[PDB]
């Protein structure tokens, strides 16, 4: 039995990813910001 | 639907003896949850033994039972007059209450023979353009019987019925009409028509014929 | 006299298949029961079990023989089906069956067999 | 102590619907299930369904698609209704408490056929010459077509009531009944003494007599 | 699985004298266990099912109690045929894990 | 649970079972217990025999779904396993849940 939604829900299914692959031109989604690029390693260093 | 099935039908003994029902459940029955009904012909089933082994309020004590899992008997120690009825099971220990096929006891006594007065098919009734003949039977302790029609020297079936009478109270016999229907330009076409008695008691085959 | 039965001790080289069997006597409804086998190694562990009607098997976590134990209609042969194994253990195996149904101890026990490989 | 009485409709046509009530008198009402029982010459005793006073029904799974019951708490009636009826559900109906055990009621008989009344017909008899020639004889007279149930036969305008056999009545391919009434005499007694019979049809409101002769 | 633990060991007691055994679990189940016989050159025996139970064809000394966790096997009377191994047994989960087991003698 | 092979009935109500993973509940209630193979119909959303009125009965707004498995193998004996028990007499039918 499903209880349905009457406060913010906190159960439901795994998301899925793939490989990460680089150097090569990749439609991307990555926590929910998506486009297109070619993704490379950084020397950047964001805060935690 | 646990289905069941009880002992012969009809079984004749005697009075002032003593009687074994046997009742089969396809299952088992759950704590022994099976019950004894008597009926007697005009009135309701009456409930005589529950849970199998007790006997209920004012039932006498010449009737037990005894069994278990998928077998159960009830027994009667003597067989009083009264004691002539019907006796069905009941399960109650599970869903849809189920009652078996039940079972008649009858009074036995010697042996008689069966006589034989045919009429033969009247005239208004071919008139009206049926013909009605009728093989009777009368004073007959075994219920067990047969006649077998011979029209043409020839077997006749599915087109004749018979009716039984019940066992009387004190003489304790059958009467037995057997009719047998047939067109009215058969019946003018042929000329021997006959009634055979086969009974276990009257061994001759008494072929009661006519014109 | 309801007995499991085995027959007599081998020892055979690494690399060769070792095939126990295990028979059920003395009572009918057979393969209706769980049969397996118990590693004696008292010096006490349990490996799967298998239903011999429909050849369900379970399999402990740490102890596995990869046996597909089949028995046949008539002979009731739960016989080990093991084509393969290691030298480095021994498996030491005691035939047991199941009343099962929730009494899942073990009741009926065999005398057994011994092992010894390479 | 508990004493049911039960009443409703015993002829229907076919795909008609069946309905019956019953009636609980001497102890409380509430707090009980009140079952319906079905018996029939061809099958057995079977049970259909139980009601209590909350309106919960049980039902048998091989009637639950055509059967429905009512409870009516202010007078203390429950009703059983059996919709589509064939003549496969001609039988006799009982009203009983819970499993049985106890109580039940008398019984209502219910005939589902599709035939409308008919008036009874006697038909003639007359014993052979060789039932005269060897001592006894039989003397019986014919009762045919009449569709309901329930028909008297009586001889000698009653007064004869020795030996007398009324067969049970048969049902035919048309859908009506017949019935033999037969009485067992000596042969001398032929040739010197008349007979009558006579048959009433209450649900046709008929009433026959024949004069039954020797040959 | 489950880790069920025999804490008492190799015992030493004259022949007539109570004696006590204890095996104790990682967490509680409900009297789901037996108790079984073991001799040097023999097979297992089946001694005692279903925590508090006596098999038929077992000396009465033998007696189980122990609800959960608490699980205990208690002789009456040691007697000389009785210096033998005893193991533990678990059916809760489908894992069946033995006992340690107890040395008598 | 929905590309396993050993269920014999998977039917769900409120929600179909090609898109369960997709979808967000506040609390899964998860109830289990074990009946005879005929009476497992009865486990809907309305029904009228001993489980749905004197056991388990349901609400008409269900949502969740029943899975049912035959298991023969763990619950048989040859004897029988009387430590399964139904509830066959009562005064009143049970409310939903």
């Amino acid at each position: 039995s499903f209880e349905l939604l009457h406060a913010p829900a906190t159960v439901c299914g795994p998301k899925k990813s793939t490989n990460l692959v680089k150097n090569k031109c990749v439609n991307f989604n990555f926590n929910g910001l998506t486009g297109t690029g070619v993704l490379t390693e950084s020397n950047k260093k964001f805060l935690p | 639907e646990i289905v069941m099935t009880q002992s012969p039908g009809t079984l004749s003994l005697s009075p002032g003896e003593r009687a074994t029902l046997s009742c089969r459940a396809s299952q088992s029955i759950s704590s022994s949850y099976l019950a004894w009904f008597q009926q007697k012909p005009g009135q309701a089933p009456r409930l005589l033994i529950y849970g199998a082994s007790s006997r209920a309020p004012g039932i006498p004590d010449r009737f037990s039972g005894s069994g278990s899992g998928t077998d159960f008997t009830l027994t009667i120690s003597r067989l009083e007059p009264e004691d002539f009825a019907v006796y069905y099971c009941q399960q109650y220990g599970d869903s849809p209450l189920t009652f078996g096929g039940g079972t008649k006891v009858d009074i036995k006594r010697t042996v008689a023979a069966p006589s034989v007065f045919i009429f033969p098919p009247s005239d208004e009734q071919l008139k009206s353009g049926t013909a009605s003949v009728v093989c009777l039977l009368n004073n007959f302790y075994p219920r067990e019987a047969k006649v077998q029609w011979k029209v043409d020297n020839a077997l006749q079936s599915g087109n004749s019925q018979e009716s039984v009478t019940e066992q009387d109270s004190k003489d304790s016999t059958y009467s037995l009409s057997s009719t047998l229907t047939l067109s009215k330009a058969d019946y003018e076409k042929h000329k021997v028509y006959a009634c055979e008695v086969t009974h276990q008691g009257l061994s001759s085959p008494v072929t009661k014929s006519f014109n | 006299e309801v007995q499991l039965v085995q027959s007599g001790a081998e020892v055979k080289k690494p690399g060769e298949s070792l095939k126990i069997s295990c028979k059920g006597s003395g009572y009918s409804f057979t393969s209706y029961y769980w049969i397996g086998w118990v590693r004696q190694m008292p010096g006490l562990e349990w490996m799967g079990i298998v239903y011999p009607d429909d050849s369900d098997t379970r399999y402990s976590p740490s102890f596995q023989g990869q046996v597909t134990i089949s028995a046949d209609k008539s002979i009731s042969t739960a016989y080990l089906q093991w084509s393969s194994l290691k030298a480095s253990d021994t498996a030491m195996y005691y035939c047991v069956r199941h009343p099962g149904g929730g009494d899942w101890y073990f009741d009926l026990w065999g005398r057994g067999t011994l092992v010894t490989v390479s | 102590e508990v004493q049911l009485q039960q009443w409703g409709a015993g002829l229907l046509k076919p795909s008609e619907t069946l309905s019956l009530t019953c009636a609980v008198y001497g102890e409380s009402f509430s707090g009980y299930y009140w079952s319906w029982i079905r018996q029939s010459p061809g099958k057995g005793l079977e049970w259909i369904g139980q009601i209590n006073h909350s309106g919960n029904t049980n039902y048998n799974p091989s009637l639950k698609s055509r059967v429905t019951m009512s409870v009516d708490t202010s007078k203390n009636q429950f009703s059983l209704k059996l919709s589509s009826v064939t003549a496969a559900d001609t039988a006799v109906y009982y009203c009983a408490r819970e499993l049985g055990h106890d109580y039940w009621g008398q019984g209502t008989l219910v005939t589902v056929s599709s035939a409308s009344t008919k008036g009874p017909s006697v038909f003639p008899l007359a014993p052979s010459s060789k039932s005269t020639s060897g001592g006894t004889a039989a003397l019986g007279c014919l009762v045919k077509d009449y569709f309901p149930e329930p028909v008297t036969v009586s001889w000698n305008s009653g007064a004869l009531t020795s030996g007398v056999h009324t067969f049970p009545a048969v049902l035919q391919s048309s859908g009506l009944y017949s019935l033999s009434s037969v009485v067992t005499v000596p042969s001398s007694s032929l040739g010197t003494q008349t007979y009558i019979c006579n048959v009433n049809h209450k649900p046709s409101n008929t009433k026959v007599d024949k004069k039954v002769e020797p040959k | 699985d489950i880790q069920m633990t025999q804490s008492p060991s190799t015992l030493s007691a004259s022949v007539g004298d109570r004696v006590t055994i204890t095996c104790r679990a990682s967490q509680s189940i409900s009297s789901w266990l037996a108790w079984y016989q073991q001799k040097p050159g023999k097979a297992p025996k089946l001694l005692i099912y279903k925590a508090s139970s006596l098999e038929s064809g077992v000396p009465s000394r033998f007696s189980g109690s122990g609800s959960g966790t608490e699980f205990t096997l208690t002789i009456t009377s040691l007697q000389p045929d009785d210096f033998a191994t005893y193991y533990c047994q678990q059916y809760d989960s489908f894992s069946w894990t033995f006992g340690q087991g107890t040395k008598l003698e | 649970l929905y590309n396993s092979a050993s269920f014999s009935t998977f039917k769900c109500y409120g929600v179909s079972p090609t898109k369960l993973n997709d979808l967000c509940f506040t609390n899964v209630y998860a109830d289990s217990f074990v009946i005879r193979g005929d009476e497992v119909r009865q486990i809907a959303p309305g029904q009228t025999g001993k489980i749905a009125d004197y056991n388990y009965k349901l609400p008409d707004d269900f949502t969740g779904c029943v899975i049912a498995w035959n298991s023969n193998n763990l619950d048989s004996k040859v004897g029988g396993n009387y430590n399964y028990r139904y509830r066959l007499f009562r005064k009143s039918n049970l409310k939903p849940f």
